[PDB]
RNA sequence: AAAUUUUGGAAGGUCUUGGUAGGAACGGGUGGAUCUUAUAAUUUUUGAUUUAU
RNA sequence: ACCUUAAGAUAUCAGAGGAAAGUCCUACUGAUCAAACAUGCGCUUCCAAUAGUAGAAGGACGUUAAGCAUUUAUCAUUGAACUGUUCAUUGAAGUCAUUGAUGCAAACUCCUUGGUCACACACACAUACGGCGCGGAAGGCGUG
């Protein structure tokens, strides 16, 4: 329907909050109309474990997508 | 099929840009300008009162209010209340938008001057500032002017005094400065 | 690279077990019909809301929202 | 078949909404929304105490039947009267019908029998 | 609808939202959508339990906003107006 | 001016929530089995109604289905006008259903030689079904006249509109 | 107050409801506006329960009383997945009669305005 | 370069890449595997599936994983 | 075009 | 046949349209409560809430939603070792589809 | 039934209550409400907020 | 410079007529429903002293007020004494508050709101109470 305007926000550091305790950290790559994001070099911030290569995260679960970068 | 509100032109189905170049150009961002000031003048110019319920007075309450005097009423003409109420609406904005800036005008030559009160370096709110003035730039040094004191600032503004209390002002300085 | 959907479809008379996501509960039994949105029928299924086994069951629809996960039995 | 065109018929009817919370709410039912969003009128709504002494309560459905501002202060169980509480139609788990109505002349689907005659 | 319209036409100016989480944000808005999502800019965020910290954006999801408020002058909306005249769209 | 109108409220106060965290936030988990209650409570409720009720807003389905499967067979149940082959002979339709045969033979002689004429009648009452067989003295002059009875708004019925084509038989 | 019975939330706009949220919070303000059932309210104020007097309504002086720590928070739309029911609390301030005159007055004006912009922007 | 989630998952799929599937909370459990083919929806399908708590599960063998549930599908 | 699901259909589809 | 069953639900028409879900309620999961009602056997339905009811279904729908008469609600409140068994009897009930879990039907 | 009553209508009297500048008919590549179907598949209504084992 | 569109419908059943089976329509006809507008009910609730300096409803994001009673203010590493306790050092985070927070209660001050209407300063009532002045607000019900 209607893409979200995340257009700015490609290839720069983002930190979003996965449910409502976790918070990933990574670069973010896509996007999707779900608000699905595929974001590249993870990390699990809490001593913080790296997730992987190319992790996906479905858009139910995003609350913010803050981003920690210049914009 | 959209249209916005302010400009009241019909504009063809949108819901992306088309929709953030309208709200972005000048015809829909000073005529949306206009609508507010005269809806915010409005809640300043309503005089309506509230709902008057007047009593029947009693004789005790009566005749003490009666004993003591009649009260004169000052009464204005229709060209000088018309005036007086110009003059006073006029005031009233000069003075609501009145800001004072004398703190910022004090520490003009302070060491770290550029970096707090130009407020396009502030860290902040920089982030905004940061198509379109001899600007101040945050790489000032202070071993630029050394010493202040040599005829490049000016005295300070004397304070201010209301107008229609201009005779009250003594008449006569105690000293004699030239 | 078989999509869930013809899986599905190629799962039918054939042993399965779903299990429901709230208390590990499974279900095993042949797998009867599906639809679009995976609503499930078991027949002659049994009840695992553990690893013991609580009894037998005739016939179960299973609602589409709770399945966790739909996976074949040998 | 949609249920919610049958829910539609009953329109005048007492019935004893159910809500998720545990709260059930017993009053005149007026129109239902296609959404099933009730709307009564005379409510008294109520809070079944689970009868254990341990086990205590729903919390957030005591304040929720607090704030609603119709709770008697002397009232010794959770009840609160007021009139026209509207329930949004996600809320309702299970309404309980009254006794006397008939089914077998509410049930018939007209849509769905129009359908099937026009087939 | 309305509500949405509302939130679009508070474009450019402070507001404060509330997710469900008990989060509490609030800052200047970019850009709204049409199903609730939002962009905050120089927001200032209260997590549940009371901390406080500031960041320069955000991007929140719209299914999980509470509520937005929004300045009290866009009560005087054109769009709040019942009866409204229309340009007479033209073919 | 520009922004000085928009002045926001202050900041809103923080209170300590009164619900659950979203990491906490769950239905009823540990929901016991099935299975037990077939045993013992199943056994009791079918003891104390032996028999349910009857489902009676079924029966205007299904009588309204009857009606369906019971029109078309019957229909379909089934097996004066037996003249010579189609060739020469002219056929009418849509007639009126109060007129009569020699009236119909009349406004076939109209415009044609008539052989054979006799009209086809429903068989539960005496009245004109609407069907009229003419039998002409020429195929060509049947052929004309029945287009032009075609072509010409249909032929003059009395009660309806006439429209005149080959017997098709 | 009584309501009438035949009142859908369409006939409910400036009166003054009790929304309440899934959270155990209410919020009482005019509501002005409705689509999902999500509402704009006025000068909603939203109260809540603490969990240190949330005791005290569980059954058992006589009379309770409740101190709910409120909010003041102005022109807020809310959300209908969060909404759970609405209470009517409050009457406008206008009567029915006064209501109907500032709508027929506004009619007036607007169909007077309108022939008036047409015959500007057509000549 | 911008490549949509989904795209992700069909590189996945085509390499063979393990993947770790992270359900959601109160579940308490995580899926490691391979997947062979994703849906619309998010729904997935694992050859080799599993089953970790959060390591001492036991493997489930080919499951179809409703999407609904899925959180994160980490490499 | 309805909910975004015929969406991904008409993106899904193609990218099998 | 496969075709029309993975079409979407936007492009076919009318006709198909109920035609579809009558072919659902025919042949399908829910031919389980279709049964159910036409034989008039009892179901035994457990909800989301850990309540089991014991009844006879009258008319269901699409999202599972179905009328019942002669429920018993059967439910058990517990906390630590005590644990109390709790019925409820109904003579009619509706019910709403989205509480539904497992829905057995009686041997 | 031409005497009586009840029901319907016409006219007149009395009392009251409301209105007083628009209204009817026709029309369309006219706006907005309501309803049905896509739509029970991650962004609102076909269940993860009765705090649980 | 970007944009040019989800599709349908507008009370409902039953009866008569017109274009075998539907199909459509009727300034057709019944019954139900819904809306508007008039119009009524011995309908129900509410509408503030002046014969006085009051009172009712709702607020205060108001004061007394640091009120009266409780309760809170980090984690890891290393050294030293010590029978857990005390002192120092490195690293890690860290909403402000402690005149706070929470529990209880009272006085005071002030804001908005209202028919501050008319006739009365009156011996009533068991069928318990002329609801037998004009308006206004809000609903319930009935008719056209």
């Amino acid at each position: 329907v209607s893409t979200p305007e995340l257009k700015k926000y490609m290839d720069k550091k983002i930190l979003l909050n996965i449910n409502g305790s976790r918070k990933v950290a990574g670069i973010l790559r896509g996007y999707d109309i779900f608000l699905n994001v595929v974001l590249d070099d993870a990390m699990e911030i809490n001593n913080n474990h790296q997730l992987g290569l190319q992790t996906v995260i479905r858009g139910n679960s995003i609350i913010s997508l803050e981003a920690l970068d210049a914009i | 099929k959209f249209y916005c509100d302010y400009c009241d032109t019909y504009l063809t189905h949108d819901s992306p840009s088309v929709r953030k170049t309208h709200c972005s150009g000048r015809k829909h961002k000073e005529n949306v300008k206009d609508y507010y000031r005269n809806k915010a003048r409005d809640i300043i110019n309503k005089h309506n009162h509230k709902r008057r319920h007047i009593g029947k007075r009693g004789r005790k309450e009566r005749e003490n209010s009666s004993q003591n005097e009649t009260l004169k009423v000052t009464c204005l003409s229709n060209k000088e209340k018309r005036h007086i109420m110009h003059v006073k609406k006029m005031n009233q904005k000069e003075l609501a938008q009145t800001s004072i800036d004398t703190l910022k005008l004090l520490y003009d030559g302070s060491p770290g001057y550029s970096k707090v009160f130009v407020d396009a370096n502030r860290f902040d709110i920089g982030d905004l500032v940061k198509r379109a003035q001899t600007s101040r730039s945050r790489d000032e040094t202070c071993e630029s002017n050394p010493f202040p004191r040599l005829n490049n600032p000016k005295k300070l503004e004397p304070p201010k005094i209301l107008s229609q209390w201009s005779n009250t002002i003594p008449k006569t300085s105690i000293f004699y400065s030239v | 690279p078989v999509n869930p959907k013809p899986f599905l479809k190629g799962l039918v008379n054939h042993r399965v077990g779903v299990k429901l996501k709230f208390n590990s509960t499974e279900y095993r039994g042949t797998l009867v019909s599906t639809d679009n949105y995976f609503n499930l029928q078991l027949n002659e299924a049994e009840e695992f809301v553990a690893g013991v086994s609580h009894g037998t069951l005739g016939e179960i629809f299973i609602r589409c929202n709770n399945v966790l996960y739909i996976r074949e039995l040998p | 078949m949609k249920l919610v065109n049958f829910l539609k018929k009953l329109r005048n009817e007492q019935v004893t909404i159910e809500l998720k919370n545990g709260t059930t709410v017993w009053g005149t039912l007026q129109s239902v929304s296609p959404q099933m969003n009730a709307i009564l009128t005379d409510v008294k709504l109520t809070l079944p105490q689970p009868r254990l002494n341990k086990l205590n309560s729903n919390g957030i459905a005591m304040a929720s039947l607090y704030l609603t501002g119709g709770q008697q202060p002397t009232a010794s169980d959770n009840i609160a009267s007021l009139q026209y509480i509207n329930i949004r139609g996600n809320t309702i788990r299970q309404i309980i019908l009254p006794d006397s109505l008939n089914l077998d002349s509410l049930l018939v689907d007209q849509k769905q029998l129009n359908s099937l005659r026009r087939s | 609808g309305i509500p949405v319209k509302l939130l679009n036409e508070a474009q450019g100016h402070i507001v404060s939202l509330e997710l469900t989480t008990g989060a509490t944000y609030r800052g200047k808005l970019v850009e709204s959508e049409d199903s609730m999502n939002v962009q905050l800019r120089d927001v200032i965020a209260t997590e549940p339990q009371g901390a406080v910290t500031h960041m320069d954006q955000i991007f929140v999801r719209g299914s999980q906003i509470k509520f937005i408020v929004v300045p009290d002058l866009l009560k005087n909306a054109p769009l709040f107006k019942k009866n409204s005249s229309r340009p007479m769209p033209p073919i | 001016d520009v922004s000085r109108l928009f002045k926001p409220r202050p900041p809103l106060s923080y209170k300590r929530p009164t619900d659950y965290p979203y990491a906490k936030r769950q239905t009823n988990p540990n929901i016991t089995g099935v299975a037990n209650l077939l045993s013992t409570s199943l056994k009791h409720y079918m003891e104390e109604f032996p028999e349910g009720s009857p489902n009676n807003h079924l029966q205007r389905y299904e009588d309204i289905k009857l009606s369906k499967i019971k029109n078309a067979q019957l229909l379909d149940r089934r097996l004066h006008i037996k003249d010579t082959d189609p060739y020469r002979t002219i056929f009418i339709g849509r007639l009126p259903y109060d007129l009569d045969e020699i009236e119909l033979q009349k406004y076939f002689v109209k415009f044609g030689e008539i052989e054979k004429i006799r009209i086809v009648k429903d068989k539960i009452t005496q009245k004109s079904k609407g069907y009229a067989f003419i039998v002409f003295k020429d195929p060509i002059s049947s052929k004309m006249a029945f287009k032009e009875i075609g072509v010409h708004r249909g032929i003059q019925i009395k009660d309806r509109i006439c429209i005149v084509d080959i017997e098709r038989g | 107050i009584q309501v009438a019975h035949s009142s859908r939330l369409a006939n409910l706009i400036d009166y003054k409801l009790r929304v309440l949220t899934q959270d155990g919070r209410v919020y009482i303000g005019q509501l002005m506006a409705f689509d999902h059932m999500n509402l704009v309210l006025n000068e909603c104020i939203e109260e809540r329960v603490p969990k240190t007097q949330l005791d005290k309504l569980r059954p058992r002086g006589t009379t309770l009383n409740i101190k709910v720590e409120k909010r003041v928070l102005g022109l807020t739309i809310l959300r209908g997945e969060q909404i759970l029911s609405t209470v009517v609390e409050d009457k406008p301030l206008l009567s029915k009669k006064e209501r109907l005159v500032r709508d027929k007055k506004e009619k007036k004006q607007a169909q007077k305005q309108t022939k008036l912009r047409k015959e500007k922007e057509k000549k | 370069a911008m490549v949509p989630p989904i795209n992700c998952i069909f590189n996945f799929l085509q390499q063979q890449t393990p993947v770790t599937i992270w359900l959601f909370e109160q579940i308490g459990i995580r899926i490691k595997g391979k997947i062979v083919g994703f849906d619309e929806f998010m729904n997935v399908v694992i050859d080799e599936a599993v089953e970790i708590p959060v390591e001492k599960g036991t493997p489930l063998g080919k499951i179809l994983l409703k999407g609904d549930n899925i959180t994160l599908i980490t490499s | 075009m309805s909910t975004p699901a015929a969406e991904q259909r008409k993106l899904v589809e193609q990218l099998m | 046949s496969s075709q029309i069953i993975d079409r979407p639900k936007h492009e076919l028409s009318r006709a198909e349209l109920e035609e579809l879900e009558e072919f659902e309620f025919k042949h399908g999961p829910m031919s389980l409560i279709n049964d159910a009602m036409v034989t008039r056997t009892p179901v035994i339905i457990s909800l989301r809430n850990n309540h089991k009811i014991i009844a006879r279904v009258k008319a269901f729908d699409r999202h599972c939603n179905m009328v019942l008469e002669n429920v018993k609600e059967l439910w058990t409140e517990k906390k630590g070792k005590n644990v109390i068994n709790r019925e409820r009897f109904i003579s009619k009930l509706f019910l709403r589809g989205d509480s539904v879990i497992v829905v057995l039907k009686t041997p």
